[PDB]
């Protein structure tokens, strides 16, 4: 309504996606510090082949 | 020490005793040690005791004149553990660093390492200081030992 708005849509796979090297973040996930278990127990969702 | 305290301390002493006989043994020495205001080292005491095997600690007497100049010996003491230091001394098997272990591991270490303990001296000191999952958080235990 505001305004034609321009999007680009370079990169947005990605950005719908998040991909990571699996391997950091699986000992990410075996953390010491409450924060970061916390924060990284979610290890599931990152994909990688 | 001052006559005013020291009269206490002798109190404490006598109130050691078995019979009257005025001879508190190598043995008990250490928990006169302690009940003044000490925590030993059980070397501490052994090293002022002039290093007895179980027969003549129990079998040696000491009076409160054998046992002042140990009293005084020690106290004046060398160095004094800090909450600090003795946090990271359990922290060492937090499998990760979480702040926090199993009650069970907890429980046994004091009873193999160090100046071992027996479950008597560990159950006492510890339970009630595990959660609803079993960790006995070992910050508040450490803090629990200092102010006592």
């Amino acid at each position: 309504y505001a305004g034609k708005v321009t999007y680009n849509a370079s990169a947005w796979l990605t950005k719908n996606m998040d991909p990571l090297n699996d391997n950091v973040t699986s000992l990410l996930n075996q953390s010491s510090d409450k924060f970061v278990a916390d924060l990284w127990k979610d290890v599931d969702r990152i994909v990688g082949l | 020490f001052s006559e005013e305290q020291t009269a206490e301390f002798k109190e404490a002493f006598q109130l050691f005793d078995r019979t009257g006989d005025g001879k508190i043994l190598y043995s008990q020495c250490g928990d006169v040690m302690r009940a003044l205001g000490q925590n030993p080292t059980n070397a501490e005491v052994m090293k002022v005791l002039g290093n007895p095997k179980s027969d003549e600690m129990n079998l040696k007497t000491l009076k409160f004149e054998q046992f002042l100049p140990m009293m005084q010996t020690i106290a004046k003491n060398k160095d004094q553990g800090c909450f600090e230091d003795y946090v990271e001394g359990l922290r060492v098997f937090d499998k990760e660093g979480n702040g926090t272990v199993m009650g069970a591991e907890i429980r046994h270490v004091l009873v193999t390492l160090g100046e071992k303990m027996t479950e008597e001296e560990v159950e006492q000191l510890v339970a009630g200081h595990e959660d609803s999952n079993g960790c006995i958080n070992y910050e508040e235990l450490v803090r629990m030992v200092l102010s006592g």
